[PDB]
């Protein structure tokens, strides 16, 4: 009767507190003590065990001080006795893995929980009967109660998290890991480093993102538990991206003392499903069987028609199929891929007629997919000599000088734009030419004919990037996407081709080729989708991923029609265009002059030849086979429209013979010339912002109609326009919206 | 600032 049997904590539901520490010879056990300390509704320790560590004259004080020091030196939270108890003394809980038992059990205080123990535990297991039949401790079912966590004192801190090696620059308790704790693909950098500049597809490990706050508002007050589990989940995905990450896989990696572990295990499942739906994990070319769908059955009860089987359409279809949702894709052409189309008949080389370069590999879904497929990319060398007609290699200082001036011209454009509205937008090309003449006139510096020709090369590089002569592109908005964090790291040639990724995304999906959509009717209960031959399809939801030019032409009839606001956005973007030529030779004639560089430039003879085979690419990085690819950009696409393939070839060969004037150039034995501009279902290479337009147009086009008609494709990605990467992510984006 | 945020977790 001297002492208490009531917990210190007001509102606590523990009618009988027992001490979990039994660290002091004087432990009150289950009897009366001065004060019962409350870690949770089911966990308390007595006053003398408190004192055993807390007071200097007691034997557990030595342990407390050494822990307090470590906690203090690499931690941010207070090193209180409750914190010491929760980190070092609270006994572990583990769930029996027998499918028909599944009961939670407390381990004896000396046992250190490990992943292997958690993986295989069953009732009764010890390092040295009828154990499953014994009743489950009553405090377990209590953890489910809404209030349980609120009555828990300190947030859990994870031990030996798979995330820890990646977060060594953070204080562990800011990322939900314990301060007392002591060959991943180099393109996987999912976590921001402290005060590192923006990069694409990166999370702060210590801050919840907007969508995370939105889905789990209960964590806005204290995100520790969420952050620890989200970071763990991401770290697990990236350590093995070739298989689906499941709750069962995560649970053995959640290591924390106490009943709170139960709360953690109960939460990791919801967090995992969220990250799956959003496309952060369980993604890329991962494919899962009917018995292994990535989201629970409550997401499964819907049907989707996806129009177009390019990167965007296939990404969405792959995501939704993997989730367990019913998906049908309708593709106009006799092949899947869209602006991914590879030619594999070149001896020992894959040459893309469309996409083949990866711009920024760090965190790039394409790099993730290369890892999953076990394929290699080739990082481009820096060297690109500018070769003149006929033969002269341009002085690198001239190259660098004119590049500097071209960028200076762009810099003053970004000054001029600061006080202009869309109604005041001028062509970038017009504005450059104007500023150039103003600079030429003011300081009377005359550039040589060559310097002028090299400026022209640099100009053609920007026309190349935009897919247009710069007189059609917005001075205000040309580089709008740079406002957002962009993909860091290597620029690579995807040697095996994007087709390898496309084929994997598509495998096992329901895809209807040669089924060009002509009508989408969303006025009724289900969407009615009609092909050009009158074939009928229906689903609850429809995703449109057709190219921008095809929306601009109105090739698909929408009932009800698209809004004026959408039409204005659609028409405010440009349908950019480049074409490619590929040439196979009997031998590598360029080796003597090019000396293993990945590419060489071609200085335009005059303004009228700008963009006409500006850059040639050596298509075998192993330097064995002889294939060159070149590009036709800007005004040069026009000059080529009325030429047949033989004639384009002639001009290319004439160019090469001028570039390598001092030597013989063999005849090509195989070639292609692309005609994307006149491919009826494509009609372009990639989007750009036309004069008067805004980057916002990408968002407006991306906006769903009545949660019923959805839009994806490169021209719907404001952060990452133009690219296979951006198209892929737009598909992942829409799959998330659709699955919600 | 949108110069930083994760594209897939900034959709709301
Ligand atoms: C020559 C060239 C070079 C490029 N280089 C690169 C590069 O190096 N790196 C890079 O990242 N990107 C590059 N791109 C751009 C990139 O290929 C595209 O951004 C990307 O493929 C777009 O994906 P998508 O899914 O959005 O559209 P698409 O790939 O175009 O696919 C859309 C699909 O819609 C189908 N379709 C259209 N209308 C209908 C209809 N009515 N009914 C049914 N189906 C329809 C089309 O047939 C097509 O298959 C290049 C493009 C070209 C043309
Ligand atoms: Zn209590
Ligand atoms: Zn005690
Ligand atoms: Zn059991």
């Amino acid at each position: 009767p001297l002492g208490s049997r009531k917990c210190e904590k007001a509102g606590c539901t523990a009618t009988c507190p027992v001490c979990f520490a039994s660290a002091s010879e004087r432990c009150a056990k289950n009897g009366y003590t001065s004060r019962w300390y409350h870690l949770s509704c089911g966990e308390h320790f007595c006053n003398e065990c408190f004192d055993h560590y807390y007071r200097s004259h007691k034997d557990g004080y030595d342990k407390y001080t050494t822990w307090k020091k470590i906690w203090t030196s690499n931690g941010k939270t207070e090193p209180s006795p409750k914190a010491f108890m929760a980190d070092q003394q609270l006994p572990y809980w583990v769930q029996c893995t027998k499918p028909e038992c599944r009961k939670w059990r407390q381990l004896t205080k000396e046992i250190q929980l490990t992943p292997q123990i958690a993986k295989t535990y069953r009732c009764g297991m010890k390092p040295n009967s009828d154990h499953c039949s014994l009743p489950e401790d009553l405090r377990v079912l209590e953890v489910s109660n809404h209030w349980w966590y609120s009555m828990l004192i300190l947030p859990p801190l994870l031990k030996d998290s798979v995330a820890a090696p990646l977060l060594s620059a953070y204080y562990p308790d800011c990322v939900g890991m314990s301060p007392s704790c002591t060959g991943m693909n180099r393109y996987f950098q999912p976590f921001y480093q402290p005060n590192e500049c923006g990069k694409a597809l990166c999370v702060r490990p210590d801050v919840m993102e907007l969508d995370e706050l939105y889905e789990f508002p209960e964590y806005s007050r204290d995100p520790t538990m969420y952050l620890a589990l989200r970071n763990l989940i991401l770290a697990l995905w990236y350590t093995n991206c070739k298989e689906a990450l499941t709750p069962q896989k995560c649970i053995p990696h959640i290591i924390v003392r106490g009943l709170v572990r139960i709360r953690c295990v109960q939460e990791v499942e919801r967090i995992l499903y969220f990250m799956t739906r959003k496309g952060l994990i369980n993604t890329g070319v991962l494919s899962v069987g009917a018995d292994q769908y990535l989201l629970p059955k409550d997401y499964h009860n819907k049907s989707v028609i996806i129009i177009g089987a390019g990167p965007a359409g296939l990404a969405a279809a792959r995501q939704l199929h993997n989730f367990g949702i019913k998906v049908t894709v309708l593709e106009a052409k006799d092949r899947i891929g869209g602006r991914v189309w590879d030619d594999k008949s070149f001896k020992g080389v894959t040459v893309g007629r469309g996409a083949q370069i990866v711009n920024g590999c760090i965190n790039n879904p394409v790099a993730l997919m290369c890892e999953q497929l076990g394929i290699s990319m080739h990082k481009f060398g820096e060297r690109c000599d500018l070769i003149q007609e006929g033969g002269r290699i341009t002085d690198p200082t001239i190259d660098k000088r004119m590049d500097f001036h071209f960028n200076a011209l762009l810099d003053v454009v970004s000054e001029w734009r600061k006080d202009k509205t869309q109604l005041q937008d001028v062509p970038l090309g017009e504005k450059i030419e104007e500023i150039y003449k103003a600079f030429i006139k003011e300081s009377g510096i005359q550039f040589s004919e060559l310097e002028g020709q090299v400026l022209q090369f640099h100009l053609s590089n920007l026309e190349y990037a935009c897919g247009s002569n710069l007189h059609q592109v917005s001075a205000r908005s040309w580089d709008h996407n740079e406002f957002f964090a962009q993909f860091a790291g290597d620029h690579t040639l995807l040697t095996p081709g994007y087709s390898v990724i496309i084929e994997k995304l598509a495998e096992g999906l329901d895809i209807q080729l040669k089924s060009p959509v002509q009508c989408i009717d969303y006025s009724g209960d289900e969407v009615q989708v009609t092909t050009t031959d009158g074939t009928g399809y229906s689903a609850q939801k429809v995703l449109v991923t057709v190219p921008l030019a095809l929306l601009q032409k109105g090739a698909i009839q929408f009932n009800p029609p698209l809004s004026e606001k959408k039409m204005k956005a659609i028409n405010s973007l440009g349908a950019g265009i480049i074409e490619k030529i590929a040439l196979q030779f009997p031998y590598r004639f360029w080796d003597s002059k090019v000396q293993g560089a990945d590419f060489f430039g071609h200085v335009p003879p005059s303004a009228s030849k700008r963009g006409l085979f500006a850059v040639f690419y050596d298509m075998d990085p192993q330097k064995k086979h002889s294939v060159l690819m070149s590009v036709i950009a800007g005004e040069a696409v026009a000059s080529v429209r009325t030429l047949d393939d033989k004639q384009v070839l002639q001009q290319c060969m004439a160019t090469l013979r001028e570039l390598f004037k001092e030597q013989e150039v063999p005849d090509p034995t195989k070639y292609f010339v692309t005609r994307w501009s006149t491919d009826p279902w494509i009609q372009m290479a990639y989007s750009f912002v036309k004069t008067g337009g805004s980057g916002e147009a990408y968002d407006i086009i991306a906006e769903d109609i009545q949660g019923t008609v959805f839009f994806a494709g490169e021209a719907t990605n404001r952060h990452f326009p133009q690219t296979v990467t951006g198209a892929y992510l737009s598909g992942v984006r829409e799959a998330s919206k659709i699955a919600a | 600032d949108p110069h930083f945020h994760h594209f897939l977790l900034s959709q709301t």
